[PDB]
């Protein structure tokens, strides 16, 4: 209250106010990198250069990537499935291990058809049935 | 026989262009953000070279209006609460073209002001050769640049902005091609895939510019030390341990393939430093590297007066302009706090000196790291008020960094005059 | 830009 309490004969108050200049936390040595990553295929890449929010990679290159919608619909020679039409690789990059010749066969729908058989066909127990023993 | 398909199906798109273009442009991104230090936050900005080519070439004579310049200088470095950048990294390869020369002229125009040494790489098209390995055949690049083909380039080396550009030579192998016995594709828990080959032979299976490891050492030379003395030489900075080599069985017995694009000799390490290039030289077989030279593209000159000659030798040196830059990030950053406080010529000389004082010595500490804590040797700071403007000042510092080793000649000889007691007449 | 190196490089 600004009105202020009436002063007694022995007014004790206890000062709790402290002045001083606030501190400043250190600056992380930032490193900017500039290169054609998306080739023109990302949320921040498809936008005009006047407004491209720079990333940070707080987490890692695995998640800062998935943050960007990096997909691609490029054609490729077909050697799986029936009917015409060249194989159309179409899936968005999540991690950096996506270019691994393995995560590809898991992503591309057509190739996965052959990998699906290798789970069932190759798992034929011709060792449990052949091993009859009376 | 389903393996025969997959070994053809997948191998059709891994070898495909565009697909492996992203690989190159992400593998070398992962390479930078692999270390992860205590206080070194990297950051990305995916932009096509053309989208910047058009930018600087349109605003070369009006850089303050450049869109990029407005996303590094006046955006984070200039503004109050903004966090400034430090040492940009150009993931591109620059030729001797009269277009790509502007690209550097512009980016350097920014770096110069934003105080952020722009590191990049140069294509094999620079030396006018279609295979970078064939640069070893050139005797001295010093005599090369005298050729009138580099006229445009020699003009750029004279610009002030070029003292912030730092171009690297050589490209490290960033991925080992896929063999079953070597670097097997990690298949799934049932889908047999590890039996899977690729298709390469001579020299065409993914590369990445040395600039990465260069910057990825500046980061290292910050978490450990604090300044940028720790990015040169073997014992000191650039060592770059454990690179992705390659091995292959053509007919012999797994003949290893050196991780580096080119096996620079000794006088190559030097004969490049004079051109204003940063060679990424390899130790034969050791599967490692090191940066001996870290020079900017600035001309070294020569001069008659000894002092002047030494000036130009230190200015061309990138590692110092990295450090001197860190003082700018101190002034335009910290003194902003006391912008309204009543201060004097004798007070600003206090605040600015009391800081830098902890980083200047003459005595040498054991080991390189324990001494690289101290970049500078000695500093002067003569600020002084100007007439007219009462609250304004004008500083003028001058720093002499700890001069690095760079080489030496030596003449051995049998004197037989040192100890005359054995060869003298009197006996 | 004729890929007579991708098609010629058949490999089974």
């Amino acid at each position: 209250a600004k009105n202020k309490i009436p002063n007694s004969r022995l007014m004790i108050n206890y000062e709790t106010n402290v002045d001083g200049v606030l501190k400043k936390k250190e600056l992380p040595y930032r490193v900017l990198v500039v290169g054609d990553l998306s080739k023109g295929r990302s949320v921040d890449a498809k936008k005009e250069f006047a407004d491209r929010e720079v990333r940070r990679v707080n987490n890692g290159v695995d998640r800062v990537l998935e943050e960007m919608n990096i997909s691609f619909d490029f054609e490729a020679p077909n050697f799986v499935s029936k009917d015409p039409s060249n194989l159309k690789v179409n899936y968005r990059i999540e991690s950096v291990k996506d270019f691994r010749p393995d995560a590809v066969a898991k992503k591309v729908p057509e190739i996965r058809a052959l990998l699906e058989m290798k789970e069932i066909l190759a798992s034929f127990a011709k060792d449990i049935e052949n091993n009859r023993n009376l | 026989v389903i393996d025969k398909l997959i070994d053809l199906q997948v191998n059709s798109i891994i070898s495909n262009d565009e697909f492996r273009a992203l690989e190159q442009e992400w593998l070398k991104v992962q390479e930078v953000c692999q270390e992860d230090y205590d206080n070194v936050e990297v950051s990305i900005l995916d932009v096509k070279k053309e989208e910047l080519q058009y930018d600087f070439e349109r605003n070369l004579y009006d850089i303050s209006s450049s869109d990029f310049f407005k996303k590094v200088y006046v955006s984070e470095f200039d503004q109050y609460g903004g966090e400034p950048y430090g040492a940009i990294l150009g993931l591109y390869n620059f030729e001797n073209t009269t277009n790509d020369i502007i690209w550097l002229t512009g980016m350097g125009m920014v770096a110069k002001n934003s105080h952020a040494p722009f590191i990049a790489s140069i294509d094999k098209s620079f030396f006018g050769v279609k295979d970078l390995s064939e640069i070893t055949h050139i005797k001295s690049f010093e005599a090369l640049l005298e050729h009138p083909r580099y006229k445009e380039w020699n003009d750029f080396r004279n610009l002030d902005v070029a003292a912030y550009i730092g171009l690297t030579v050589g490209d490290f192998m960033l991925r080992q091609p896929y063999n079953p016995e070597n670097n097997p594709v990690q298949y799934k828990l049932m889908e047999g895939f590890n039996e899977f080959v690729d298709y390469d032979k001579n020299e065409s299976y993914l590369w990445g510019p040395a600039s990465i490891h260069l910057v990825k050492n500046m980061m290292r030379s910050y978490d450990k030390t604090r300044w940028f003395q720790y990015i040169r030489g073997v014992e000191s900075g650039g060592y770059v341990k454990n690179l992705v080599a390659c091995v292959y069985d053509n007919k012999g017995i797994l003949e290893t393939k050196s991780p580096l694009n080119v096996l620079f000799a000794d006088y190559m390490e030097l004969s490049l430093a004079n051109i204003g290039l940063i060679p990424f030289v390899s130790e034969k077989g050791t599967s490692n590297a090191c940066f001996f030279s870290v020079n900017s593209a600035k001309k070294v000159e020569e001069f008659v007066d000894g002092f002047d000659s030494a000036n130009s030798r230190l200015i061309a040196n990138l590692s110092y302009t990295m450090c001197i830059s860190r003082i700018s990030h101190y002034i335009k950053c910290v003194i902003r706090d006391k912008i309204g406080s009543i201060v004097d010529v004798e007070s600003i000389q206090k605040i600015l000196s009391d800081w830098i004082s902890e980083f200047v010595t003459t005595v040498y500490q054991p080991t390189p790291l324990e001494m690289a804590r101290y970049p500078f040797r000695n500093v002067s700071i003569e600020v002084k008020t100007i007439p007219g403007k009462p609250g304004w000042y004008s500083c003028k510092i001058n720093v002499i960094p700890h001069i690095q080793f760079e080489g030496m000649n030596t003449t051995m000889t049998i004197d037989t005059r040192l100890e005359p007691e054995l060869f003298g007449t009197n006996n």
